[PDB]
């Protein structure tokens, strides 16, 4: 029993970190979303004056 | 939000200014029109006055 609480707790462990990898991964890609459709915006406009 | 004002004036002013340059056509027009209407009310109005 004293072995398995140890694979379990690691496996927690590991679930924890490729949990946090899951948020931080994404948070950029949020991030890098947001700075792509602004750029759609500063030509969207332009367009927008031609239209 | 830029996109957005340039959306709603450029749009509504286009519409707005072309009604107002259709009726620049009207005041011309009545105009040129009225001038016709003197001659058209002038020859009958003043023949017909005999």
């Amino acid at each position: 029993l004293a072995i398995e609480i140890t694979t379990n707790s690691q496996e927690a462990a590991a679930k924890h970190e490729a949990q946090r990898l899951e948020q931080e991964a994404r948070g950029r890609l949020e991030r890098q979303k947001i700075l792509d459709q602004s750029e759609a915006e500063k030509a969207r406009k332009e367009l927008l004056e031609l239209e | 939000a830029m996109s957005m004002a340039v959306e709603s004036t450029g749009n509504a002013k286009a519409e707005a200014e072309s009604r107002a340059e259709a009726a620049r056509i009207e005041g011309e027009g009545s105009v040129l029109q009225a001038k016709l209407k003197a001659q058209a009310l002038a020859i009958e109005t003043e023949a017909e006055l005999e």
